[PDB]
């Protein structure tokens, strides 16, 4: 917490006492002459950092505050619906353990949840001879989540709508539904980050939240900035400027979808994450309808000549198409 | 149309004395979260009848990332009369072939209450809300740029 | 059931929920996973030094010496080749290894030199840091160790990595100083439950001889799960309970045959796992005294929230 990394791509000094190490780094971006006077080992390390902060969208400090209008790209076949290329990636016999990790995500998106559970089980056996241990943690998480997805489906194919809909019985046999359960007793999900070494608990501390059943509580609470935007509409004359609390909601949605898909995490299929996308997108259509019908303004014309307005694009369409029901779209179409 | 892309600005808290209008120092503040809010309900006065209904105007503001706020560049005991002054505002805009609309607020009180946070340091970026006061004169003015 | 075997399972389970339990795992819990025993390995050395297998079945334990002679005459490469032939295999994980881990042991110590209890805790997700030679004691990652006191074959299938010969028990304290010093500290600070040894094992009587050098009431007394098919005679039980052990005899609990080893380990460990669930509470003062042990610290608080009680009663 030495620096406060905002969502727009800026940096604010937060609790840095001594030499500000993020001030010098962005100077080394901007001044190419200063970039020259280094050594010939800390220069190849600079190319690694420059390619990191440009794919993670950390542009600059806030002191200069360059005008930014950054967009979103989610490099994942699973987000875009490429089911055919996912299948001809499953058949392509893999070469790497961080490539079997992508198939067991892609198998899970295809509903082959038996072969997902097993291929994640090979990755757990086969990640012994690996230094970082990232694929060990994110495979225990994904296999537990794919276990929870099976233990629900046994209550729907035998439960409410079980009657005559075609393959009316179970898709998971008795030998498999017993084999998974005997393996998954006393897997404390809360005791997964703690069991990993103290090197994993400091070089990879940011994955602490994925080991919790209550995950995205820390993002449902911050979506209570929805009250900050019901407040500006209710006060009915409130003219938020700059990065308003609307754009914080959109840039924080995008920064959660891009994480969970590009890291191939299976929690993106659950209902907790769908309701987060519903509640955040519904708010943004609401602030669009409020703005297109605001009651002009007698005095605010010194700033309110026009507004560009919330407009839809392609990633805003896939999110309403994947994460809403027909009953939820009809609530937005009524309001 | 004309390239109106102007959203954020920089607001100038000017200076007045306890019974005077000194303007010499300044205590200006950066970007404004800017919940500028005109809940105007000011009313016409009728000739023959009278009414005591709710009829008045008001202007609320707020800002963010305050700076230049120390000495303007121990009797711990609060009293009910106050003779505190009211710093005049300027708001300097940009992004146009014309100059800024340069919206001035003439007399301004300061209405923020303190609040203690569990995390640290009470905010990542502080805020000073600021209402607009009037006795017998104007409450705001727009100095449209025109040239330059 | 007995009067003291009800007291043992209470005292194991009051140490598992405190996180002070360490399962010393012996050779027999690796035998239930059909790993090769060492007599199958000492016969093969006898089948090469002398040409014929042994008919006189090793009375009075001269098979402490057979691989020492095979090492000293023939090559160390010849010793290491036969260790490769037997031990470079891959066997499953018996259901006892799922029961060791289910009691949430703080550490596990073992005299095994297989990777079986290694590969059982990966597959369960509780991470343990392996300590198999002297260099790893200082580089130990976590606060949760897996102490193979007789080495492992992870670095290589060579006789220098695993204590097997006669000379590796003589020159052991010299050669492995930090592991022995770490094992002795884990015992002094934990509740030890032995599983899969016999009463006349070397690695049990090189410890009851150490424990004799301690004070009268310093240490806790280690439990012992005796799973030999005959019942214990009551005079053997008198000796070894006055030496420091507290034996839990599997034959005195359940009756099974003279070869159902797997039934008697699954007898005692399932009497351990199930006592946590705790289908053993019966009486009316056993209901009051469960609840009084879990609410009585809350009299110094003034008002507990009705939903923090879900954390109280687990």
């Amino acid at each position: 917490y030495d620096y406060h990394f905002e969502v727009n791509g800026t940096v604010v000094r937060h609790k840095n006492k001594g030499f500000g190490y993020m001030e010098r780094f962005f100077e080394l971006k901007e001044s190419c002459d200063e970039r020259s006077k280094l050594s010939k080992k800390q220069y190849e390390r600079f190319n690694a950092l420059f390619n990191f902060f440009e794919k993670n969208g950390v542009i600059c400090m806030a002191k200069d505050a360059g005008t930014l209008n950054t967009s979103i790209e989610i490099n994942s076949l699973a987000y875009h619906g490429k089911y055919d290329v996912m299948k001809k990636f499953i058949e392509e016999q893999s070469v790497s353990i961080e490539d079997d990790y992508k198939k067991a995500f892609f198998l899970a998106c295809l509903g082959r949840w038996e072969e997902s559970y097993d291929l994640y089980s090979n990755i757990i056996l086969n990640s012994i001879d690996e230094s970082n241990g990232c694929v060990y943690y994110l495979s225990q998480i994904n296999r537990y989540r794919i276990y929870q997805s099976i233990t629900q489906a046994v209550t729907q194919f035998n439960g409410l709508g079980l009657l005559t809909f075609g393959r009316h019985y179970k898709p998971f046999t008795d030998e498999f539904l017993a084999r998974i359960e005997r393996e998954m007793t006393n897997f404390n999900i809360d005791d997964l980050f703690n069991g990993m070494p103290f090197e994993f608990q400091k070089k990879y501390k940011i994955l602490e939240f994925l080991s919790d059943n209550q995950f995205l509580y820390d993002d449902t609470v911050k979506l209570f900035e929805l009250t900050n935007k019901v407040r500006s509409e209710m006060s009915e004359g409130s003219y938020s400027f700059g990065m308003s609390s609307d754009i914080v909601v959109l840039l924080r949605l995008y920064d959660n979808l891009r994480f969970l898909y590009e890291n191939c995490l299976w929690s993106v299929s659950f209902h907790e994450f769908h309701q987060y996308i519903r509640n955040s997108m519904s708010l943004l259509i609401e602030k669009a309808e409020y703005e297109r019908t605001r009651d002009i303004d007698e005095l605010g014309f010194s700033f309110f000549g026009k507004k560009s307005g919330f407009f839809m694009e392609y990633y805003d369409f896939v999110n309403i198409s994947r994460h809403f029901k027909i009953d939820d779209i009809k609530n937005l179409e009524r309001s | 149309m004309k390239t109106v892309i102007q959203d954020t600005a920089d607001v100038y808290f000017k200076r007045k004395s306890d019974g005077k209008l000194v303007f010499t120092a300044e205590a200006q503040t950066a970007s404004f979260s800017q919940a500028i809010s005109e809940e105007k309900l000011r009313g016409g006065i009728g000739n023959k009848p009278l009414y005591i209904l709710k009829s008045e105007k008001e202007i609320n503001l707020t800002v963010k990332n305050a700076f230049f706020d120390l000495e303007w560049l121990s009797d711990i005991y609060i009293q009910f009369p106050n003779v505190s002054p009211s710093g005049e505002f300027e708001m300097s805009l940009e992004n146009g072939n014309a100059l800024a609309p340069e919206i001035k607020f003439e007399a301004l009180a300061d209405t923020d209450t303190d609040e203690m946070a569990v995390v640290i340091e009470a905010s990542r970026d502080e805020n000073t809300a600021a209402p607009v006061e009037d006795t017998t004169g104007s409450t705001q003015s727009s100095d449209l740029g025109g040239t330059t | 059931l007995d009067n003291n075997v009800v007291e043992c399972i209470k005292e194991i389970t009051e140490s598992s929920r405190n996180g002070k339990l360490v399962f010393f795992v012996g050779a027999g819990v690796s035998t239930l996973s059909d790993y090769p025993q060492w007599w199958r390995l000492v016969d093969k050395y006898h089948e090469e030094l002398y040409g014929s297998p042994k008919k006189g079945n090793y009375s009075s334990d001269e098979y402490l010496r057979i691989p020492q002679i095979f090492y000293n005459v023939k090559g160390e490469m010849a010793f290491d080749g036969i260790l490769k032939d037997f031990f470079q295999v891959d066997k499953p994980t018996n259901p006892i290894h799922d029961k060791i881990l289910a009691m949430n042991p703080a550490h596990v110590i073992t005299t095994n030199y297989d990777n079986l209890i290694d590969t059982a805790c990966w597959k369960r997700g509780k991470y343990f840091s392996v300590i198999s030679a002297e260099e790893d004691v200082a580089n130990a990652t976590s606060s949760r160790y897996l102490l193979k006191v007789a080495g492992d074959f992870r670095k290589g299938f060579k006789g220098e990595n695993v204590v097997l010969k006669e000379d590796d028990y003589l020159n052991y304290d010299q050669n492995y100083p930090l592991i022995s010093n770490l094992m002795k500290t884990i015992i002094a600070t934990h509740t030890i439950v032995f599983i899969g040894y016999g009463l006349g094992d070397y690695n049990i009587n090189m410890l009851l001889n150490w424990v004799r050098k301690l004070q009268k009431d310093s240490f806790h007394k280690p439990f012992f799960i005796r799973t030999d098919p005959s019942p214990i005679e009551n005079e053997t039980l008198i000796y070894y309970e006055n030496k420091g052990l507290r034996i839990i005899d599997a034959a005195s609990l359940i009756d099974s045959n003279e070869y159902d080893y797997l039934e008697r380990y699954s007898a005692v460990m399932d009497l351990l796992i199930e006592s946590q669930e705790n289908k053993f509470i019966t009486k009316d003062d056993e209901v009051i005294d469960y609840i009084y042990g879990k609410i009585s610290p809350l009299f110094a608080l003034q008002y507990i929230r009705k939903i923090d009680l879900k954390h109280v009663f687990e």
